């Protein structure tokens, strides 16, 4: 047989690698107030999500 | 005021004079007679514009001076630029770079014209804000919005290698090239002292921020140089490759234009190749011409050639044309009769009007005899050649006495050789 047993556990910094982020996603259509559509981009301005 | 192109040999030939059923007119738009010669170019060029089949030829043969030229330039001139219409000599194959047949391969591949479409979504507006902490965010404006966008590594690293400023008009494209279009919007007074060879300043665009741009334009099948290397497009204004590799010319290239115009991306058009003086030609050529009019997609050939029962380069055989007759065998010969008493003063009159020459009737006279006895050409430099003994004379009209200058000024080659008696 043949296997392989690489080993870091003597510090903390590499079990820290595996619960890096498990993060979902969370960017949704930013609806505008003005015609309800696929929202486009930010005013930098108003900070308003708008499409049209 | 003078353009590039000012009056020649052939400038009176605008287009050629047939009629709806191909039937040719006694005077038409340049051509004059040779009716049926004529009525042969307009249905070879009906053919042409059809495009259904590959690998026709047609050889007008004649004496010098008949208008074998004269057609091949009204075909072309006929053909708008939609069609490629690509007329070489029968020398301009002889290069040292590129062997006797490549050059054949790399004219007809010229020939043969592809309509690219290409689609593209594109942002363009002008830079107000480029923040970068490496993750960044970037203001791009218009007169009709004014928008946000969040920079990746690789957005970022070509931002800062084009080093695009505040009021450049940016523009990108999916899978960025980043193309810096134009220069500044604002922060003019450079011009104070100075401006960078590239800058345009032309004003921010208008519009919404997003465009769709189509893009039309015409091709030769001959972009294989193209690909040929890693910088190709330079390549493409001088000599180039000695030869690309039939490997990919004659596999690669074809089934991508085939996958293209499948898909309707593109388009292929063929054209015209018009080989003037193609005696010239080794056996070799014409033996490969043989082969490459038997391929798929090769465009329609127009040989022009005035020797009769001559050798063949390369070789000791006498021919027709000074071709092989296995490549006559493969051609579509047409014949041009030479010009008359009639024709000949008509060509010469077509000639006078293109410079706005005013000659009197025995001028006229004069010079058709002149020419039916030594030359047509001959008698069309006499044309311009009297106009200016004339115009230097404080005269208006070329008359007879003018001509007869002229003639007495400048020998033909008859005259020539026959005062070619000291032997010096
Ligand atoms: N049918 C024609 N219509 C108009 N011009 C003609 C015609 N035939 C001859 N010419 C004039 O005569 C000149 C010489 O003819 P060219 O085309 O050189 O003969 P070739 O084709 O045998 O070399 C041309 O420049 C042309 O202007």
């Amino acid at each position: 047989c043949s296997r392989t047993f690489i080993t870091f556990s003597d510090d903390a910094t590499f079990e820290e690698w595996f619960p890096q982020g498990r993060p979902p996603k969370v960017p949704v259509r930013e609806v505008c107030p003005v015609t309800h559509r696929p929202a486009l981009y930010r005013d930098p301005v108003t900070d308003i999500p708008y499409a049209t | 005021v003078t353009r590039i192109e000012r009056i020649g040999a052939h400038s009176h030939i605008r287009g050629l004079g047939l009629d709806d059923a191909l039937e040719p007119r006694q005077a038409s738009q340049g051509m004059v007679g040779q009716l049926a010669a004529r009525r042969a170019a307009g249905v070879v060029l009906e053919m042409i514009r059809e495009g259904k089949i590959a690998g026709r030829a047609v050889l007008i043969a004649g004496q010098p001076g008949t208008g074998k030229t004269a057609i091949a330039m009204g075909m072309a001139q006929a053909l708008g630029p939609d069609t490629p219409f690509t007329a070489i000599a029968g020398s301009e194959i002889f290069s040292l770079e590129m062997s006797k047949t490549e050059a054949l391969t790399q004219a007809f591949r010229r020939s043969i014209g592809v309509r690219i479409k290409e689609e593209t979504e594109i942002i363009e507006g002008e830079v107000v804000e480029i923040q970068i902490d490496k993750v960044g965010k970037l203001t791009l404006k218009t007169t009709e919005m004014e928008t946000i966008y969040d920079l990746g590594t690789k957005m970022i690293e070509s931002l800062t290698k084009d080093k695009v400023q505040a009021g450049d008009v940016i523009t990108i494209d999916k899978a960025t090239g980043k193309i810096s279009k134009l220069g500044r919007s604002f922060t003019r007074a450079r011009d104070y002292d100075a401006m960078g060879s590239q800058t345009k300043f032309v004003q921010c665009p208008d519009g919404e921020l997003q465009k769709r741009k189509e893009v039309v334009h015409t091709v030769s099948l001959h972009e294989i140089d193209v690909i040929n290397s890693r910088t190709q497009g330079f390549l493409a204004l001088f000599s180039g490759d000695t030869g690309e590799i039939k490997s990919e010319v004659r596999e690669q290239i074809n089934a991508k234009v085939a996958e293209w115009r499948e898909e309707g991306k593109a388009e292929i058009i063929p054209g015209v190749l018009f080989i003037d003086e193609v005696h010239m030609l080794d056996i070799e050529s014409f033996s490969f011409l043989n082969r490459a009019l038997e391929s798929d997609m090769a465009p329609v050939l127009i040989m022009a050639t005035n020797r009769g029962i001559t050798r063949i380069r390369g070789t000791s055989y006498q021919s027709p044309h000074g071709i092989p007759i296995d490549l006559l065998d493969r051609l579509l010969i047409v014949s041009t009769t030479p010009y008359s008493e009639k024709d000949t003063k008509q060509i010469l009159r077509i000639r006078c009007e293109e410079e706005d020459v005013e000659m009197s009737e025995d001028a006229y006279t004069v010079l058709t005899r002149i020419g039916l006895e030594t030359s047509l050409r001959y008698a069309i430099q006499l044309i311009t050649a009297a106009s200016l003994v004339c115009r230097k004379r404080k005269g208006t009209e070329v008359q007879v006495d003018d001509i007869k200058r002229v003639y007495s000024l400048f020998l033909d080659e008859s005259r020539s050789t026959q005062y070619m008696k000291e032997y010096q």
